[PDB]
DNA sequence: TGTCGCTAAGTTCACGCAGTATCCTGT
């Protein structure tokens, strides 16, 4: 009679169905041999609401208190009586539970018995402010069937659960294989010690032509690559693929060039022609149907391909639209607003893998379209067709083929860049980590997680969390640092974790701070017993500290490094972020007091710190908030070890907790100024032999913002002024450098690409004050202008500075290289590149070496040093 | 015209906004815009060429105990424009009277406009007095200020003064006060 | 419909303050 399954989403509608959360997962079935796709809808999911008794009767709040003692038993009468009868309730369970608090509300007390009363979903809900003669408060009256189910049942994360007594639907509801029906929440437990079982993933590209006649959105290709046995708890397989299906639609106007029927026979029969959209869509229903994918994976699939998806599939009416997601519905969600949360309902059941969001989420790069992220982890070469071409592909059959190919090709690397970020894996260790839902991890934040996170760990403890809710304070602090340039060794001491840490050692729990509703709250009292947030931060300290000791394992494959190394880095954002969420201001727990005391700790450790590593007669030069720089004046290797050890061992000794580690042994030196060097990393290899790696921090070479030609011309700088070479040939050599630039720019040897400065956008082009015309802003509205694909907010942005006569100023003569490519009226600004773009990034890099000025650099690139 | 008999004509044929003007000026050898303005085109006006315009406007300031080279800086290129030299090169035509008494009201340390309309009626009897015109002639004229009829009071001016029963023409431009003036007396 | 925090250098613009130059008004 048991059932077992292993959930991965749950979808639940408010107003529609009330009281009905549906979870979406996979069962074994021995006749397939196989794994399918399973919805059960628990029901009669009954509202709960703990009403907080008064200390005496108050008279309405007319008379004010009375004195008279008020027990469990009046509060349920007048329960039944007055709200009962006032808001139309008819049946309701009533408890004593005795439950503890500490959010923030006053006038709560921290230990109370307060009266649980549960009644059906369907029946009206109470009021927030609701107040009586006997009760001071009502909670979690809003709180959401599915956050009360997870919640009360314990479930975190992904996981086997079983059923108990399950009942079959009367009627099919969803579109999976396997319905089953479960009339109470006290019958679905959770299994431990068990195997997540394959999924099946499913990516896909889709080309589309935008109408010229209606300024809108027809899509002409739609190619899909599906893994039925995606595992999740292994490495990515290989072949990531397994199969794929193809679909091509015909234009409306365009026809085929009187050879698509052969040209397909001779290439593939696993190519489906479409006559119209509508049939196009209609396939791909039916395909995903088929196929019943778990996760739906793309590129701004949030932002512009499930969007559009459903708003074609809504102007041409293709029926069946609830298969694109897994329960079966008639009315779609209202479409646009903000975000993609109407979208990710409207494939509900099915998680949704946006590698844009991922991407921005672990890894760091200039650009974020198709063609930069394939090129900065592939490694390969992605060729983007021209809009035009892509209207005008339908002319030879040869290029329809090379358009269907090129989609083909952008899917594969979509899949490829899903498995080498490892982003199903990483998203489903975190979901389990914090306890919400996958769909909702995959979608990017911080703060649901760290939310949910913190919810757990308070209700599995016994505690009432708040109801949902419907420059602050003193950070961090930068020593003051001597600019310059040092030749010694640098020793660079740098803490682990230190706000976590902080946490820690000094009890700083909700449920120890006493706080009281722009002052730093007093320090908890040592002998309280850990609280819960210490527990939950000192958990993924522990992970991330286990990941690290596992990473230094030797002999280990680099891809296995690169994969260690973004668990970590994930696994310290996990922990900063949750650090994070007691500042903001929309959290579920907002926390401000907590926050500065974290700061204001953190600033007090760094300052003693500093204190102590003053009193060991040495010279301190540099530190952000956790971290120190140490002067040597020493040349050999094994002293400035001997002198780390020595400091660490003495710092440490007097932390309970927080440890200091040896972040580094710098050869030579360049602080320019705060948050801003660069420095000669010193690596040991064995028998004293150090080999050495150029790291710069901070520097503008560092940064979108600046031309590829600075790029360059500041990487060589800063080679050469970080080496050993005597200071005479480094000069000899810069002025020679700096010569060559000079004269290969205004000859135009150097390469339109090296020209391009990036920048990203907050919000839409049109939200934009028109505050000028800012580049980036100015470039942006251009390209929505002209005929392609949108920029929205959240996007790099290119444009090159160039020339056209307008004698206006530089900063509003911003074009795109495109158009640079295409006019023929309008070239590169060579005196703005050679003054603005690249005298200021060597004039700041070179401003504490003696021998070199603004006025030589400005001779040397060739520029007029009359303004200079 | 002679830069000489200037002062002559101050003291004779110069209508009594343009004497009040000529005596600051002597008395503190500096005029602010507006006096500046009024003045320099009423010596347009009278026939004072271009270089004599600029040798007195220099003599009179050096004066003031300011550079000269200071003058050639800055009231030169004034004064060519007044003469319509530079710019758009406009003979920019003297004050009417009624100009006059509608241009830029006077304040504390100024002098121009026409005395009748911008002299309280104690200090412009004080004035006539000073000129010695006949206590009656001096109640005419201060009626005819309080009845607004200022062009009125200077024709009685000039009745007085070159003892003339009537005026014969209707003034209604201080260079034509000072053409009739040089007509009865030359 | 939620979108972690603070700190800090840096670019582009909008304005004080002072200095230089040219251009005005009328009938
Ligand atoms: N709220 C928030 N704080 C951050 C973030 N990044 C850094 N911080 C702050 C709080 C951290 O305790 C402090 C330490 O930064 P670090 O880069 O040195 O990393 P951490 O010390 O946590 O660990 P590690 O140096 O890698 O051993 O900086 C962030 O993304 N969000
Ligand atoms: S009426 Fe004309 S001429 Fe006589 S004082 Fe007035 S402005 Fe001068
Ligand atoms: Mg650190
Ligand atoms: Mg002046």
């Amino acid at each position: 009679q048991v059932f077992r399954f292993y959930w991965l989403d749950a979808y639940e509608d408010q107003y529609s169905q009330p009281g009905v959360v549906y979870l979406f997962g996979k069962v074994w079935i021995e006749s397939a041999d196989a794994y399918v796709s399973c919805c059960v809808s628990v029901k009669n999911i009954e509202r709960t609401v703990y009403l907080l008794p008064r200390e005496n009767r108050v008279q309405l709040s007319t008379g004010k208190d009375t004195g008279a003692p008020v027990s469990m038993m009046h509060v349920y009468q007048e329960f039944n009586e007055a709200v009962a009868e006032k808001y139309k309730i008819m049946k309701f369970k009533s408890k004593k539970v005795d439950k503890d608090y500490a959010f923030e509300i006053p006038d709560v007390p921290a230990s109370s018995e307060y009266l649980e009363v549960r009644y059906s979903a369907d029946s009206p809900q109470l009021p927030q402010d609701l107040k009586g003669e006997t009760f001071s408060h009502v909670f979690g009256t809003n709180t959401s069937s599915l956050e009360l189910f997870l919640l009360s049942r314990k479930i975190k994360g992904p996981s086997w659960l079983e059923i108990k007594s399950p009942q079959l639907s009367s009627q099919p509801m969803s579109w999976c294989k396997v319905e089953a029906v479960v009339t109470r929440p006290d019958q679905v437990s959770v299994v431990k010690d068990l195997a997540p079982p394959p999924v099946v993933v499913l990516s896909l590209s889709m080309k589309t032509v935008q109408n010229a006649k209606t300024h809108q959105n027809e899509i002409v290709a739609i190619a899909a690559l599906v893994h039925h046995t995606f595992p999740l708890d292994k490495a990515p397989p290989q072949p990531p693929f397994q199969t794929h299906f193809c679909v091509l639609s015909k234009l409306n106007d365009c026809i085929f060039p009187y050879d698509y029927n052969e040209a397909v026979k001779q290439k593939n029969a696993n190519i489906e022609i479409a006559l119209t959209e509508r049939t196009l869509l209609g396939f791909f229903l039916a395909k995903i149907h088929k196929i019943d994918p778990d996760v739906i994976v793309g590129h701004d699939i949030y932002g512009f391909d499930l969007e559009v998806l459903l708003q074609r599939i809504n102007s041409c009416k293709v029926p069946f639209w609830s298969k694109i997601g897994r329960l079966r519905r008639s009315v779609m969600p209202k479409l646009g607003g903000r975000s993609g949360f109407a979208e990710r309902n409207a494939a509900c059941g099915r998680i949704i893998c946006d590698i844009e969001i991922s991407a921005k989420e672990l890894i760091r790069c200039k650009s974020y379209h198709l063609s930069e992220l394939v090129h900065q982890i592939l490694k390969a070469e992605r060729v983007v067709i021209p809009p035009e071409n892509i209207r005008n592909a339908y002319n030879d059959s040869v290029h329809l083929l090379y358009m269907l190919e090129n989609t083909w090709i952008d899917a594969k690397f979509i899949l490829q860049i899903m498995c080498e970020l490892n982003v199903l894996p990483l998203a489903l260790q975190i979901t389990n980590i914090a306890g919400n839902v996958m769909s909702r991890t995959l979608m990017g934040g911080r703060s649901e997680r760290n939310e949910y996170l913190l919810l757990h760990a308070f209700t599995e403890n016994n505690f009432i969390v708040p109801d949902k809710p419907v420059a602050a304070y003193a950070g961090g602090l930068v020593l003051e640092p001597k600019v310059g340039f040092y030749d010694k060794f640098i020793l660079l001491l740098d803490f682990n974790s230190l706000y976590p840490s902080i946490i820690q050692e000094y009890n700083i729990c909700f449920t120890t701070v006493h706080r009281e509703a722009d002052e730093i709250p007093e320090l908890p009292h040592s002998d309280l017993e850990m609280g819960i947030l210490p527990r939950e931060i000192r958990k993924l300290v522990e992970r991330r500290r286990h990941v690290k000791q596992l990473m230094k394992q030797p002999d280990l494959n680099p891809d296995l490094y690169l994969q260690y190394d973004i668990r970590q880095k994930a696994l310290k954002l996990t922990a900063n972020s949750m650090y994070g969420c007691l500042g903001f201001s929309y959290s579920r727990f907002y926390a401000k007091p907590l926050a500065a005391l974290v700061t204001h700790q953190g600033r007090e450790i760094l300052l003693h710190t500093k204190e102590m590593v003053q009193k060991m007669n040495l010279e301190v030069i540099y530190g952000d908030t956790d971290s120190i720089m140490i002067n040597t004046n020493c040349n050999n290797l094994e002293e400035v070890f001997k002198l780390g050890n020595r400091v660490k061992s003495e710092i440490n000794k007097s932390y309970k907790l927080l440890e200091i580690d040896i972040d580094g042994i710098f050869k030579s030196l360049l602080l320019l100024k705060k948050k801003k060097y660069a420095a000669l990393t010193v690596e040991p290899t064995g028998d004293g032999k150090y080999v050495t790696k150029q790291e710069l921090k901070g520097l503008d070479i560092v940064r979108r913002d600046w031309c590829e030609l600075a790029k360059q011309a500041g990487n060589y700088v800063i080679s050469q002024i970080l080496s050993d070479q005597p200071r005479d040939s480094i000069v000899e050599n810069i002025q020679k450098k700096l010569t060559e630039i000079g004269e290969n720019v205004t000859n135009g040897t150097v390469p339109i690409t090296q020209y391009e400065i990036n920048k990203a956008l907050t919000k839409d082009p049109q939200d934009y004050p028109d505050k000028k015309s800012l580049p980036h802003v100015h470039v942006a509205l251009w390209i929505n202008s002209q005929g392609g694909r949108k920029v929205k907010a959240g996007d790099t942005i290119s444009y090159v500075i160039c020339q056209d006569g307008s004698n206006l100023s530089a900063s509003q003569r911003a074009y795109a290289q495109e158009q640079l490519q295409k006019q023929e009226n309008l070239s590169i600004d060579t005196q703005y590149y050679l003054s603005q773009q690249v005298h200021p990034v060597v004039a700041r890099i070179c401003e504490p070496i003696d021998g070199i000025d603004s006025a030589l650099i400005a001779m040397w690139l060739g520029l007029d040093p009359s303004q200079f | 015209i002679s830069l000489e008999q200037i002062d002559g004509f101050a003291a004779k044929s110069f209508p009594l906004c343009m004497r009040q003007l000529h005596k600051s000026l002597r008395e503190n050898h500096h005029l602010r815009h507006g006096g500046r303005m009024q003045y320099g085109l009423f010596l347009k006006g009278i026939g004072l060429t271009l270089e004599q315009a600029l040798q007195f406007w220099r003599l009179e300031f050096t004066k003031g105990k300011v550079d000269s080279e200071k003058f050639d800086k800055v009231y030169a290129y004034s004064i060519r424009h007044n003469y319509g030299k530079e710019g758009k090169r406009t003979d920019y035509t003297p004050y009417s009277c009624m100009k006059v008494i509608l241009s830029n009201p006077p304040s504390q340390g100024d002098y121009h406009g026409c005395p009748f309309r911008h002299s309280d009626p104690e200090l412009l009897k004080q004035k006539l007095q000073s000129f010695k015109v006949p206590s009656s002639g001096i109640n005419q004229i201060l009626e005819l200020v309080k009845g607004m009829h200022y062009q009125l009071a200077c024709q009685k001016y000039f009745e007085l003064t070159h003892s003339v029963d009537d005026c014969g023409f209707s003034l209604n431009h201080p260079n034509q006060y000072f053409a009739e003036s040089q007509k009865l007396l030359t």
